[PDB]
DNA sequence: CGCCGCGTCAGACTCGTAGGAATCTAAACCCTCCCCTTAGGGGAGGGTCAAGGC
DNA sequence: GCCTTGACCCTCCCCTAAGGGGAGGGTTTAGATTGTGTGCAGTCTGACGCGGCG
């Protein structure tokens, strides 16, 4: 996988509800991970490594 | 020699039964001194045992009173 | 030396050359792989990628 | 030797009585002469000498003194094969909790005490103090204190209590506490309780706390003061070839602990501050947490590779334990291994075997064979005879294999004919020669595939290879009755080519004497093997004795099929091969041989019918050519026909006419359209275009091309393949799954370009990642299912049970998926089987129902047959040869001692890989109709309306049979009256799909009842109806009122009288729901049956269906029979109150009402129908229906899975795994008997405790029986080593040890694991006289 | 064929012998196994009745 | 007390040959104990060779 | 032929005088220094136990 930031999804494989839950991820070379991500219920999350 | 097993298999109604008294006889005439009751066509004994026990000549039954009898008669021949 | 030696002789991707003809040798040499350190694992790896 | 295994907790002098000294030093041996250090983990003194009947020093060092111990160096003089069996011990410092007992969950130190896991890990890390006694104090028992609350209340409340920290506080707490008086106060504690989540915990601490009181355990003993050390020999630190050692983890491991032990020894010699202590404390627990268990806490240790260390528990569990390598299966000697090849000379019994490889697998044989030949003086003459290869060793070799089997097994072993028994011919080669009739058994080709050999040695396993295993008695199958040893590729498209006929073929029309002059006029030239001929055929049949009549008559027939009745055994018809035989009509052929004729005559059939369809496919010449995939002459105009056509569509498009979608759909579909068309068009060009002069004229006859020959016979290819060759490749999908729209118009004999190409590699590599994906699923649910079902064996010969199963043909829809024949043959009856001429009895109760009853009750009208189950089967501990049927490897009903669990999940596990890992009624033809379950009234226009939601309709012939089984949604009107004949194609049934109709209880006028108009109602009009309608809203759509209280539309007379319902006086009106369409008013007149409201609306399936998955969202089902009503709504659970007529009322439920219900308030239901639409879990199935029911659907389930694909497997093997899952039973009022309420036990227990109870005029348990997935199935046996090797290796182990727990070995892994007889078998007479020599 | 180490020593003195029988022992797997739940705290037996 | 999202745990193919992993790191004192050095000496324990004596 | 008898003979182990050589073990060492240090991960899916809200 190249570096960079990529923005993805799961389609409705969470929450029992067909909610797509999206997400991005900051990958570096080398570093740390940077995740964010959205709950079911439309808050922002982010998650690191 | 031995394609098939069924026509031992009839007579002792079982096949888990037929290796059981098949074993028990081949080991008679294998490692005992005991000669077969069938014509010995080159086979090995428990192909012999296999035709013995599809002839009728060995089951389970005949091979108890086998050993009884010689149990009771070695048991009794000495002083 | 041993960081080197680390990679060249025991990484997943320095593989023993396959050498049976000319086309083992250039495929293995134009070869591709997803696996190794920084890779996927072939266990985990799903129908997708 | 013994009869039981027993596990339990190891007490410290437990642990000091198997060790032979303590380990006090990490040394293992010395760096410069490696012999061992004392005191050390590899230790001569503690754990006996390093070599065979010598001491370490040397000054004892023969057999002369044995058993002395040296006074100089302490080794006693013995065999050095005891240091694999003493162990040796670490007298720890301080306390250290056991991780399994810990932090395996859940706790049992968690569990024992009553603490949660966060307050024991608290303490045993140091951070917290717990209280061990409260004392003249405030404090309770176990109160955990932080550092400042005990300092708190150590000055304020003096040293009357006590609190400590560590596992030394831990220990102390499981010591101090008393487990009988614990045990009565949560019993009492029990009996005061409502709440089911709490009396759930109270009935796993009290049978924990039992458990600990039954057994001799002490709860104390779950923290280590002693620590066992492996025999050395079994962590070796052995000498590479190098000079460099080889050590195991354990090494590292025990080191660490040693070292860690040492050093907390001294620093409480040294009296150091309690930080250090404390830090040397927690270092030694996590030591002996990474010996035992490295990983469950915290980081797993590592050592030198950033490799996790393999702990103690790493060696037993998983793929590489112990268990599952090393004692569930093994690597053995007297095996070989080499490439297949075939031998199409072979006898079915025999295979080829090379002379080398025999040479080597025999040598202990031959090597006897020479001594007593007098041939060799010694073994070790012998020995040097087969090294040179003496001419005479290969005579002695000819001798020794005679009659001597050999096993070839090739991997995957998916079923048991993946190991079968030959004769071997010695052969030149390396390969060996597998006889072709077999491969299908196998599933081997000949293309690099290698198989195993294996010796038999004894009399015994050599009597099994003749009499089980042998080839010749495995031609049927296990999974189904067919034929496993058949014909395929070569020999059905010889004996296909032999049997055809031509028109004008050379010596057509003359009059044979025999199938002997057909051959002479084959041979010599003069005729044709197709030329249509009459032959004087002699046919023998069995008449009603078993005497074989023959009859001779003139047959019209080919002289291939007069040729190829010569090797056809006497008992079959002439009819038999007055055909051309396809790959179905040998298997046929086969079959009906072995029924009529038996083994013997079909061993040889089989082998004639391969010699003969070699030889003819050789004389054929049936080669493949380019010219042979004929590509039909008007494929390009359908194609430029269906251009034309995506072209318009695609104008369409740009027009406006069409959006994307139904473009998309229309394009998709005149291309699947024209891709028929194509394929039509081939197959016709394809499959007669045999024109041929009969005297002058032509005629047309089915066609000799090649491609067509191979896919007709059977041989190879299917007509879905040769449209790939000669039609179009179609419409290809990308990997998303959605179809690419532009199809590949060409095939394989035109190329395909690099687009098409591409767009086919996208579905090809997805097959290939799909075949290589789910060889693990597949794998994984036969190991499963194995598991479940490997203690199932036939024990007993009938249990006299009168239960059954009620088979009836599968019907879904208007096909017959299933007929009755092939669901009821080889099944034992259940109850007498009636003609529909009453009370005359067609077939017995206890008749096995082989092909000539099976015939009867076809020639018979008969449409149901109740037959005895293995789920019903009263037998315990096993199932009777009755409740089973035939063995359908043999033909005969089971035998005692058949392991029918491990055949019934070899046979369902086996296809496993054949599976993918990734409105109106119609009426096809013509018979009476009979509905189920209605509710029926009569419309105002000559109708019925079935105002109900479990109604089917079934469409009987006038053979007496249900043919079609369609069911119809609530409010079905029906176009017919029930109960006379129909006709094909008319519809009976119409209905609307999309929304749901409310239809009414009598005749009469409507009245309004609780509709408040303007609060539950929206009062819209539709321009272009002339008629406005009323909706009834969502709730929060209005305010307060009727938002919850619900409209009910009553119906009463004109003079307002209320109409009363023929035979009840319930009042007449309908409560409808929210989201609805009304389209009335009151006065206006309504019979019964008006529509007033519309309410709008592979692979891993079977392993889910036999894990008993509960779906997503499932189907809800009524618990109790009675009238709907409804309590708290509006808290987004809709509570749904089930009344009763004449039971105890109140039963409610929280429907959550985003599901759309399918009940009103005003209608029955019976237990179990459908509140809500949904996947039904099969939980509710069996607690609602019950057992039977839950096995239908089950098998149901499972067969719609398999039969989707082609797979013919009997139901009898689900049907054994659906009762190995019906395996326990939760007591519901225990009586007067030693169980709980709650408390899951094995059915059978109860079942045998209930027969003593009620044996001994007291009252036996009710319980309700429990439906567990094949996973929790197999790892809730009685038997701890079954489970343990099995999978939760840990988990299986705790349990069994706080529990105590016993294994009488009484399955098939245990006797395996413990290198046995299994008691299955021929080793089932050696268990019953075991257990018969015991019990007297 | 696999692991009893007294009874294969025997099963091949009696293969040469022309003696084709067999006197099984415990698989020493099964006797690793016991030593190894028993390094563990937990008491594994062989119930000798 | 009952239910919902979150933390956690446990499972997931057998043949030939290659085939591991590769970093990092006191010195000056003292002691005892064991073996080593000639050119053989001495003894214990165990065998061997011709004599005969019956 | 069975049995002693006196003389020989073998290897093996320990000893020599004045330390040499080395292995393997202890002990202190006084400018001042005061919180490690890595990754790695594209698994999914059940299933169980639990804080936390209602
Ligand atoms: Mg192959
Ligand atoms: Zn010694
Ligand atoms: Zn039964």
């Amino acid at each position: 996988r190249s570096p960079g930031v990529f923005f993805d999804s799961d389609k409705g494989k969470t929450h029992s509800s067909g909610k797509v839950l999206y997400n991005a991820r900051i990958i570096p070379y080398r570093g740390s991970w940077l995740d964010f991500e959205f709950d079911p219920k439309d808050n922002l999350f982010v998650r690191i490594d | 020699a031995r394609v098939t097993v069924q026509d031992a298999v009839e007579k002792i109604g079982n096949r888990f039964d037929l290796v059981l008294v098949a074993a028990r006889r081949a080991r008679q005439m294998q490692v005992g001194g005991k000669d077969p009751l069938v014509p010995e066509e080159n086979d090995k004994t428990t192909v012999i045992a296999l035709r013995e026990i599809e002839e009728g000549l060995i089951n389970n039954q005949i091979l108890d009173v086998r050993e009884r009898q010689e149990q009771q008669e070695q048991e009794a021949a000495e002083l | 030396s041993a960081a080197v030696k680390e990679f060249f002789g025991s990484s997943q991707l320095s593989q023993f050359m396959d050498q049976n003809n000319p086309l083992s040798e250039i495929t293995h040499k134009r070869r591709i792989s997803a696996l190794g350190p920084g890779g996927l694992t072939r266990e985990r790896a799903g129908f997708e990628v | 030797e013994f009869d039981a295994i027993k596990i339990a907790l190891a007490s410290p002098d437990m642990i000091r009585s198997w060790s032979f000294g303590e380990v006090k030093k990490p040394e293992t041996i010395n760096y410069r002469t490696f012999k061992p250090e004392r005191d050390g983990l590899f230790c001569a003194r503690i754990f006996g000498p390093v070599k065979d009947y010598e001491c370490l020093c040397g000054k004892y060092k023969r057999l002369k003194h044995r058993g002395v111990i040296c006074e100089k160096c302490g080794v006693e003089v013995t065999q050095t094969k005891v240091r694999r069996e003493r162990m040796g011990h670490i007298e720890l410092a301080s306390p250290t909790a056991h991780i399994w007992f810990l932090k395996s969950l859940p706790s049992r130190i968690g569990l024992l005490l009553d603490m949660p896991l966060r307050d024991i890990e608290r303490v045993l890390y140091f951070e917290s103090y717990v209280v061990i006694e409260g004392g003249m104090t405030n404090l309770e028992r176990q109160q955990i204190l932080t550092e400042e609350q005990y300092l708190d209340a150590l000055e304020e409340f003096g040293d009357e209590f006590d609190a400590k920290m560590g596992a030394e506080a831990i220990q102390a707490l499981l010591k101090s506490m008393d487990l009988e008086q614990e045990c009565e106060q949560l019993r009492e504690e029990l009996n005061e309780t409502n709440s089911e989540t709490k009396r759930k915990k109270l009935t796993k601490r009290i049978k924990l706390l039992e458990a600990f009181v039954q057994s001799g355990n002490k709860p104390e003993w779950m923290i280590l003061t002693v620590l066992p050390v492996l025999p050395p020999d079994l962590r070796p630190l052995v000498p590479l070839d190098g000079g460099r050692f080889a050590t195991s983890d354990l090494n590292d491991l025990y080191r660490r602990v040693i070292n860690r032990n040492n050093r907390l020894k001294r620093l409480l010699d040294l009296a150091a501050p309690d930080i250090i202590v404390r830090n040397e404390k927690r270092m030694l627990q996590e030591a002996v947490d990474a010996l035992l268990d490295n990983g469950r806490r915290g980081r797993a240790i590592t050592g030198s590779n950033k490799r996790p260390l393999k702990s103690l528990a790493d060696m037993i569990k998983g793929k590489q334990g112990r268990f599952r390598q090393n004692l569930l299966g093994k690597r053995v000697d007297y095996s070989g291994r080499s490439v297949i090849t075939v031998g199409p000379y072979l006898r079915l019994h025999q295979c080829g075997l090379p002379k080398k490889m025999a040479l080597e697998l025999f040598k202990p044989f031959i090597y006897g064979k020479l001594e007593l030949r007098g041939l060799a003086t010694t073994i070790k003459a012998a020995k040097k005879m087969v090294e040179r290869e003496e001419a005479v060793v290969w005579d002695i070799l000819d001798e020794v294999i005679r009659e001597h089997p050999v096993l070839l097994n090739r991997a995957p072993t998916l079923h048991r004919l993946g190991i079968q028994a030959f004769e071997p011919v010695l052969i030149e080669g390396k390969a060996i020669q597998l006889h072709p009739l077999v491969c299908a058994a196998y599933n081997a080709d000949f293309d690099g595939d290698q198989m195993a050999v294996h010796v038999p040695l004894t009399l015994e396993a050599q009597l099994e290879a003749r009499a089980l295993m042998m080839s010749t008695n495995n031609i049927l199958s296990p999974a189904n009755g067919e034929p496993i040893i058949v014909p395929s590729q070569d020999v059905v498209l010889g004996l296909y080519y032999m049997t055809r006929d031509c028109v004008n073929a050379k010596g057509e029309g003359m009059v044979l004497t025999g199938p002997k002059e057909a051959e002479r006029l084959y041979r010599s030239g003069l005729a044709s093997l197709h030329a249509r001929v009459k032959v004087r055929i002699t046919e023998y049949e069995k008449d009603a004795n078993g005497e074989l009549v023959a009859k001779t008559s003139l047959k019209d027939t080919t002289v291939g099929r007069a040729i190829l009745w010569m090797i056809v055994p006497k008992g079959l018809p002439y009819s038999i091969v007055n055909q051309a035989l396809g790959k179905k009509a040998i298997s046929k052929m086969l079959n009906t041989c072995y029924r009529i004729l038996g083994l013997k005559p079909t061993v040889i059939f089989a082998d004639q019918i391969m010699y003969t369809g070699f030889a003819y496919a050789a004389r054929s010449g049936a080669s493949v050519g380019i010219d042979d995939m004929v590509i039909p002459e008007k494929k390009h105009e359908i194609i430029s026909e269906a251009e034309a056509e995506v072209a318009e569509i695609q104008e369409q498009f740009q027009s406006g006419l069409v959006t994307a979608g139904e473009r998309y759909n229309k394009v998709i579909d005149i291309w699947a359209a024209a891709n028929d068309r194509v394929s039509k068009a081939m197959m016709d060009n394809l499959q007669t275009e045999t024109v041929i002069n009969r005297d002058g004229q032509e005629e047309k006859q089915v066609s000799f091309n090649s491609i067509y020959m191979m896919a007709d016979s059977g041989a190879r290819g299917s007509a879905a393949q040769i449209r790939q060759l000669a039609g179009m490749r179609g419409l290809m999908a990308k990997p998303d799954g959605s179809i690419i729209e532009t199809p590949i118009t060409a095939n394989f004999r035109e190329g395909l370009n690099v687009l098409q190409y591409f767009i086919s590699t996208h579905g090809a590599r997805k097959g290939l990642a799909d075949t290589a994906l789910k060889t693990a699923n597949s794998g994984y649910l036969t190991r499963r299912l194995v598991d479940v079902a490997q203690d199932l064996v036939v024990t007993e010969d009938d249990c006299g049970t009168h239960e059954g199963i009620m088979m009836t043909p599968v019907i879904e829809g208007g096909d017959v998926k299933e007929p009755l024949r092939d669901r009821v043959l080889g099944r034992v009856t259940a109850e007498d089987v009636l003609k529909p001429g009453t009370a005359d009895i067609l077939v017995p109760r206890n008749t096995l129902l082989h092909e000539q009853w099976c015939d009867l009750l076809e020639e018979n009208s008969v449409d149901a047959v109740k037959v005895r189950s293995v789920v019903s089967c009263d037998t315990d501990f096993g199932v009777c040869a009755h409740c089973y049927g035939r063995d359908l490897a043999r033909g005969h009903i089971i035998n005692k001692g058949e392991a029918i669990g491990v055949i019934a999940a070899q046979s369902i596990g086996e296809p496993g890989t054949q599976l993918t890992m990734r409105s109106s009624i119609q009426v096809k033809n013509k018979g009476s109709i009979k509905l189920s379950n209605v509710k029926s009234v009569v419309n105002s226009s000559g109708k019925l309306v079935i105002t109900s939601r479990n109604t089917e309709l079934k469409l009987i012939d006038e053979f007496g049979r249900t043919k079609e089984s369609y069911k119809v949604p609530y409010g079905a009107v029906l176009a017919k009256g029930d109960g006379e004949q129909v006709a094909g194609g008319e519809t009976v049934a119409n209905w609307d799909p999309h929304t749901m109709p409310v239809i009414t209880e009598v005749s009469g006028f409507v009245r309004f009842t609780d509709m408040i108009d303007g609060q539950t109602i929206t009062r819209q009009t539709d321009e272009l109806t002339g008629l406005s309608s009323l909706v009834v809203l969502d709730s929060a759509e209005r305010t307060a009122g009727g938002k919850d209280l619900r409209p009910a539309l009553k119906i009463v007379d004109a003079q307002g009288n209320d109409v009363l319902i023929p035979g009840t006086d319930m009042p007449a009106q309908y409560f409808l729901p929210g989201k609805a369409i009304v389209q009335l008013e009151d006065g206006v007149q309504i019979s019964s049956g008006d529509t007033l409201a519309r309410i709008p609306q592979g692979l891993p399936r079977v392993a889910d269906l036999f894990e008993a998955r509960r779906p997503k969202e499932p189907a809800i089902l009524a618990e109790i029979s009675g009238i709907v009503s409804f309590g708290k709504e509006t808290k987004g659970k809709r509570r749904l109150v089930i009344t009763p007529v004449d039971g105890s009322d109140p039963y409610e439920e929280m429907i959550p009402k985003w599901r759309q219900l399918n009940v009103f308030e005003g209608e029955r239901v019976e237990r179990g129908d459908v509140i809500s639409d949904g996947p039904e879990a099969p939980h509710d199935i069996l607690r609602l229906r019950g057992v039977h029911a839950v096995t239908r659907y089950i098998v149901n389930e499972v067969q719609d899975v398999y039969r989707l694909q082609g797979v013919k497997i009997n139901d009898k093997h689900i049907e054994v795994i659906v009762r190995q899952m019906l395996r326990k039973a939760t007591i519901v009022n225990a009586g007067s008997s030693d169980f709980l309420e709650g408390e899951q036990v094995e059915y059978s227990r109860v079942k045998i405790a209930n027969r003593e109870l009620e044996a001994n005029g007291k009252v036996g348990a009710t319980y309700s029986r429990d439906l567990l997935g094949i996973t929790k199935a197999s790892l809730a046996t009685e038997s701890f080593i079954s489970a343990a090797s099995f999978q939760e290796t840990t988990r299986v182990l705790t349990e069994a040890a706080v529990a105590g727990k016993r294994d009488e070995l009484r399955g098939l892994k245990e006797n395996v694991i413990v290198g046995r007889l299994i008691p299955a078998g021929t080793g089932y007479a050696y268990h019953q006289d075991r257990m018969r020599r015991r019990a007297a | 064929k696999s692991d009893d180490v007294n009874g294969r020593t025997k099963m091949y003195k009696n293969i040469v012998d022309g003696n084709h029988q067999m006197e099984p022992g415990m698989p020493e797997s099964f006797n690793v196994l016991l030593k190894e739940i028993r390094s563990l705290g937990i008491n594994i037996e062989l119930e000798d009745e």
